[PDB]
Formats: structure tokens, C-alpha cells, sequence
């Protein structure tokens, strides 16, 4: 019977989980971790990534 | 040696680097710093900062 | 300005034996990569040739300003083709000024 | 050792003579390429074969 209240809980859990999972994508860069790009490349190329 | 600039011989040496989760058998020259725990520190473990 | 327009049509072109000719460093193309011409095919090829200075080759790029780009044969900005250039103090470098 | 026209073909995602049949780099290659002229040692008036 309480499916709509459960959906109110579940949608807010799922949107935050998707937002956390979106941090691991590369988006065309060479690494998804910012510290590796800072400690791996020079100024201009790491600025591009 | 009488050829053009585009037909000269060239020596190519290429270095291929391994960037994996394997233990670092070879890497570079930093003096090691002693380990301290339970404190907000700026660590650097095997080349990755944090 | 005497660049002979050798219009090329109706012939099978082998694009692999061009490297045996005069020593260009790279088959400098704009728009097509110089290994995919053997299967991708065009509609009409025009051959042009001219002799310019050392600091004038960069104006034979699509979109440029200068002296060859203004007072001589200027390549269009939407240029689909290849430009082959090399240094020529071996044959067409007769002394006391090649006028 | 290679010629002067095939230096630029030693790159990831390249095709040709050396880059199709002799020596290839992977598409995700990271590393350094060092190339220099050898007209002093590898060239002879009779021809280096
Ligand atoms: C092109 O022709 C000239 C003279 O006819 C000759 O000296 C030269 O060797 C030729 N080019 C090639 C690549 O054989």
C-alpha cells in the first residue's frame, strides 16, 4: 500500500547514487582522478583534461 | 649523404611505460619520509598524491 | 603565377608509390588521411605547382594571410586535398639569382 | 632505425608501411619517443645496405 512513499524514498536515493557514480567517468579525458592529471602532465595539457 | 633532408637515416628509441596496479619494481628518486597516523596529512604513495 | 593546371581525370591512381619521388617529409593533406585514398575516391583532381620561399609554405594551408595568401595562389579555407612541399637547393637553385 | 619520411608514422592510430607491417604501437599507448638524425654514422658514399 505504501508504494508511493517508498518511491519518494527510492528516487532521492537513486538520484544521489547516480550523481556519485558519475564521478568515475572520463568524459574524453585520460583519467577520471584529478590528482593523477595534476601529477602526471604539464600545465596546458592538464588544463585541457 | 648526397640525399635530401627527408631521406636521411634516423635512429628511433621508444620507451614504453607500464601504468598498472602491479607493484612498482622500478621507479624514481625521492627521499622517503616517516609514517605518521591519525593526522590530516598530504600523502604520496607510489606516485599518486592525495 | 605560371602554375600549370594539370587537370586529372579518368585514371586509376596508385597512391603508395609517391614516396619514391622527391623527398617530402610527410604527405601533408588537409581533410583526408594519406592511406585512405586507395578506397575513398574523389570526382576531379587538379594538379598545381609553384616555387616559393622557405617562410611561405605556411600560406599553402587552408586559411592564412601573408604574401602568397594575398598576391599569389591562395588556397581556399574549405580546401579538401593534399599539398606536397620540400626544400629545393639541388635542382632549381641556379646561382646569381634564379629569375 | 627508419627513414625520415616514416618518423611521423610511429604513433598510435597510424597506418602505412612501418605502421602496418613492421612496428606498431597500441591505441592506448603511453610513453616517450626519441628520434634523432644519424647522417654522421649510418651514411656512406658507397651506400649503406
Ligand atoms: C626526376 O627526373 C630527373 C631528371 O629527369 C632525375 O634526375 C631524377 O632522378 C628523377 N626523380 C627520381 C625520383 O628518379
Amino acid at each position: 500500500a505504501l508504494g508511493k512513499l517508498q518511491d519518494v524514498v527510492n528516487h532521492n536515493a537513486q538520484a544521489l547514487n547516480t550523481l556519485v557514480k558519475q564521478l568515475s567517468s572520463k568524459f574524453g579525458a585520460i583519467s577520471s582522478v584529478l590528482n593523477d592529471i595534476l601529477s602526471r602532465l604539464d600545465k596546458v595539457e592538464a588544463e585541457v583534461q | 649523404p648526397t640525399y635530401g633532408v627527408g631521406h636521411q637515416p634516423y635512429r628511433v628509441v621508444v620507451l614504453s611505460f607500464e601504468l598498472l596496479h602491479a607493484p612498482a619494481t622500478v621507479c624514481g628518486p625521492k627521499k622517503s619520509t616517516n609514517l605518521v597516523k591519525n593526522k590530516c596529512v598530504n600523502f604520496n604513495f607510489n606516485g599518486l598524491t592525495g | 603565377y605560371a602554375w600549370n593546371r594539370k587537370r586529372i581525370s579518368n585514371c586509376v591512381a596508385d597512391y603508395s608509390v609517391i614516396y619514391n619521388f622527391a623527398p617530402f617529409f610527410a604527405f601533408k593533406c588537409y581533410g583526408v588521411s594519406p592511406t585512405k585514398l586507395n578506397d575513398l575516391c574523389f570526382t576531379n583532381v587538379y594538379a598545381d605547382s609553384f616555387v616559393i620561399r622557405g617562410n611561405e609554405v605556411s600560406q599553402i594551408a587552408p586559411g592564412q594571410t601573408g604574401n602568397i595568401a594575398d598576391y599569389n595562389y591562395k588556397l581556399p579555407d574549405d580546401f579538401t586535398g593534399c599539398v606536397i612541399a620540400w626544400n629545393s637547393n639541388k635542382l632549381d637553385s641556379k646561382p646569381s639569382g634564379n629569375y
